[PDB]
Formats: C-alpha cells, sequence, structure tokens
C-alpha cells in the first residue's frame, strides 16, 4: 500500500508502527507527602525557637 | 556562591539574669558608663573601671556585669538609651556570663563576689 524501497513504480506495505516511550518515575511525587505553601514575595523567612 | 543558606542572626540576651538587687530610689546596684568606641555590649558581659570588657589576666579587675545591649556603630542602646550601665554593688545574678577568651570563670566571679554580687546557680 506504499511506494518499495529503491523503487518507485513497485509496492510494498507498511504493517504499522512501533514506538519506544521513555521511562518516567512518580512514586515519591505521588506519595503526596509535600504541602503546597504559595506565596507572594521572592524570599520567605523563618525563626526558630527552643527551650532549653 | 550562595552557600547553602543565610543566617539572618541569633537574638541578643534579654535582660533577665537579675534575680534580687538592692533598689532604691536611684541606681544604688548599678552604675553608668561612658561607651568605648567601636565596643558592641551585650547583657552580661564583664566591664572594667574605664568601661571596657574583661580580658585575660585582668580577671580582678573586674567591676560590673553588662545589662544592656549596645550598638557601636549606631551608639545606642537597645533601648534608645545614650550610655550602658551594668551591676556593680550586691545584688543576686544568673550564672550566665559572656565572658572573653582565655578568662578565668572563677577569678572573675571571686572578685565580683567581693563587691557583693551572688551568682544563682542555673540549670539546663
Amino acid at each position: 500500500l506504499t511506494n518499495s524501497e529503491k523503487s518507485r513504480f513497485f509496492l510494498a506495505d507498511l504493517t504499522g508502527e512501533v514506538q519506544s516511550i521513555p521511562n518516567t518515575y512518580g512514586y515519591i511525587s505521588g506519595l503526596g507527602l509535600f504541602r503546597s505553601a504559595p506565596q507572594t514575595q521572592t524570599t520567605f523567612l523563618m525563626d526558630l525557637t527552643d527551650w532549653d | 556562591a550562595y552557600q547553602g543558606f543565610t543566617k539572618l542572626g541569633e537574638r541578643e540576651p534579654l535582660n533577665d539574669i537579675i534575680l534580687w538587687e538592692e533598689i532604691t530610689p536611684t541606681g544604688h546596684s548599678r552604675k553608668e558608663y561612658a561607651p568605648v568606641a567601636s565596643t558592641e555590649y551585650r547583657v552580661g558581659e564583664v566591664l572594667k573601671a574605664d568601661g571596657s570588657k574583661v580580658a585575660a589576666g585582668q580577671e580582678a579587675q573586674a567591676d560590673s556585669v553588662c545589662i544592656v545591649n549596645f550598638y557601636a556603630d549606631l551608639q545606642l542602646s537597645y533601648h534608645g538609651q545614650l550610655k550602658v550601665v551594668g551591676i556593680y554593688r550586691d545584688a543576686e545574678l544568673k550564672d550566665l556570663l559572656k565572658l572573653e577568651s582565655g578568662v578565668d570563670a572563677a577569678a572573675v566571679k571571686s572578685a565580683l563576689k567581693a563587691k557583693g554580687i551572688d551568682f544563682v546557680p542555673t540549670g539546663l
């Protein structure tokens, strides 16, 4: 159903196509243990207190 | 280079080491000093008569325990005051003291003990 190799006046078959999708991992991001804290400024502070 | 962290700083000591002192109409147990140039005072630092800190070998010259935080470049205390003050007469203070390098703590304690200052044991 398509042109052959090395000739234009003959025919050949395509018979589909294979694919190679890379490997992606999502275990840690799927754990959902990180809590989103959206903020406005470009730098956030924090003060640490520890009683003796 | 941002080497990973930014430390904004540590809080300066608060004036809470005074447990008991002879309080009168005026400052019987506290005296005033003229601040020395380019010298930073914190609470709990031992001072000599001239107003400088006690160094190694000068432990017997201990005069008072600073109870205010002074900023050398600003030349004002953290309470907006013009002069540094310290406890020199009879009083009871917490054992927390800030001494310089190579300063004998026991020698400083004995020198302040004779003037009337006692140091209650503090624990943690």
